[PDB]
């Protein structure tokens, strides 16, 4: 299972998706998560939440034209989520975050 | 049929108007108070159907532009499936 910073990234460097154990929200939804049942786990085994468009709202990352971007979780096992989210964009810049979106850091 | 109220008479900034909603909404004890933490919780958190009250806007948007980019961030979550009602009274 690849759900760290270093090891997401370097996953997504080289061959341009997310590793196998993502599913997103609305997949994982359809499938019986519950965000206030802590359940994802339980309905999703060794899946973790990933690959939904980030609009960077905030514009804290740079932005580009035709530039967009899509964020994971990073560092989850089971029970509630966490604040830890990898970002990557369409041209490959790779940025983390863990404090639920406020800052970021280019680690690619 | 949830229901959130916001007291836009009660808004003094726009980090108060994110604590607010992170009470109303009961978000995690980590939302990061800002509009991509925002949608992350209504995509990601927040259940629906959900009516959201948001008295005294005008209020709000005055004490704060910051106020319409949050509100913005509830109709785009509606737009895109979202069952979400906004009350503005």
């Amino acid at each position: 299972v690849i759900n760290t910073f270093d090891g997401v990234a370097d996953y997504l460097q080289t061959y341009h998706k997310l590793p196998d154990n993502y599913i997103t929200k609305s997949e994982a939804q359809a499938l019986g998560w519950v965000a206030s049942k802590g359940n994802l786990a339980d309905v999703a085994p060794g899946k973790s939440i990933g690959g939904d468009i980030f609009s960077n709202r905030e514009g804290k990352l740079p932005g580009k034209s035709g530039r967009t971007w899509r964020e994971a979780d990073i560092n989850y096992t089971s029970g509630f989520r966490n604040s830890d989210r990898i970002l990557y964009s369409s041209d490959w810049l790779i940025y983390a975050t863990t404090d639920h979106y406020q800052t970021f850091t280019k680690i690619r | 049929m949830k229901k959130a109220v916001i007291n836009g008479e009660q808004i003094r900034s726009i980090s108060d108007l994110h604590q607010t909603l992170k009470k109303e909404l009961a978000l995690p004890e980590y939302y990061g108070e800002n509009l991509d933490a925002l949608w992350a919780a209504l995509t990601g958190w927040v259940e629906y159907p959900l009516v959201l009250e948001w008295r005294q806007f005008e209020q709000s948007k005055q004490l704060t532009n910051g106020a319409e980019s949050v509100l913005q961030v509830f109709r785009e979550a509606k737009a895109e499936g979202a069952d979400i009602t906004i009350i503005l009274s």
